[PDB]
């Protein structure tokens, strides 16, 4: 699943 | 050039509008991120995580309570409205307009937008930790215990609210603890929504990016899908474009966007 803000 | 854009606008049958924090910012909504965006001693990154909720659920709810309350005085700006009315107007003519927003303040809904996708959820929804039911909730205060809490000044006392007095699921066989139905840092976006947004963005023949750029999350997930189809993309934000450069309208969305959509 797509980590919010790509996990940054 | 506006003219160029308007020629596309007039032809377009399926417009998709992605909206970022810029448009909520112009309605005076704090995002609590970057220079002087503080709440008490913290910033959003520190509090908008499941770990923070686990460690200190009162404190997090205090933070979200405040955020829910400060929405009582913030209204939709002209960008929200122009979008909503545009949607309304084009719908009449069998042309669609969808909103994909990162914002969790419901301002597009209050402007009267209808086809809106809240990919990071909403301050005015709860999810139950036990049973997972998502319920719309605008109570003020969301629960008694929190009446008058959530002050921002760094020196406030913690309300250190017992966990059973924070908002609790009403289905009373359950009584689970509620959390804000927002996507916290380190969580995934709900994939049912992403599949719907995919479908919309494929249908789409004009794409607007407002209060953010395509070169950054979340617009970045998708704008490439649409640009690789030859669909025009128009950014409206307060970012500068280098001397040497599809469409970009620098300024406040409050000012730029309504002329554009009329
Ligand atoms: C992610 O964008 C952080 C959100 C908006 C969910 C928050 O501020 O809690
Ligand atoms: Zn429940």
């Amino acid at each position: 699943g797509v980590l919010k803000e790509y996990g940054v | 050039d506006l003219t160029a854009f308007r020629e596309h606008f007039a032809k377009a049958k399926h417009i998709a509008i992605i909206t970022g924090a810029g448009v909520s910012a112009e309605s005076g909504v704090p995002t609590f991120r970057g220079p002087g965006g503080f709440w008490r001693k913290w910033q959003a990154q520190d509090l908008a995580t499941p770990e923070a909720f686990s460690r200190d659920p009162s404190l997090v709810w205090e933070f979200y309570h405040y955020r829910r309350e400060v929405m009582r005085s913030k209204m939709p700006n002209p960008a929200h409205l122009a979008i909503a009315e545009c949607e309304a107007r084009l719908g009449q003519q069998g042309r669609s307009v969808v909103i994909i927003t990162q914002n969790i303040d419901e301002l597009h809904h209050r402007a009267g937008s209808k086809h809106v996708y809240e990919i990071h959820g909403s301050l005015f929804k709860t999810r139950c930790m036990s049973c997972g039911e998502v319920k719309a909730n605008h109570k003020s205060p969301i629960c008694p215990a929190l009446d008058g809490k959530g002050a921002p000044d760094p020196n406030t006392k913690e309300a250190r609210i017992p966990v059973e007095l924070l908002p609790r699921c009403e289905r009373k066989s359950c009584n689970g603890l509620l959390r804000p139905h927002v996507v916290w840092f380190g969580e995934t976006l709900d994939s049912d929504i992403l599949t719907a947004v995919e479908r919309e963005l494929e249908k789409c023949d004009l794409c607007l990016v407002v209060g953010t750029s395509s070169i950054v999350y979340p617009a970045a997930m998708f704008a490439p899908q649409v640009a690789s189809r030859g669909v025009p993309v128009a950014e409206f934000n307060m970012e500068c474009t280098p001397a040497t450069q599809k469409y970009h309208f620098e300024g406040p969305c409050g000012s730029t966007l309504p002329p554009a959509l009329e």
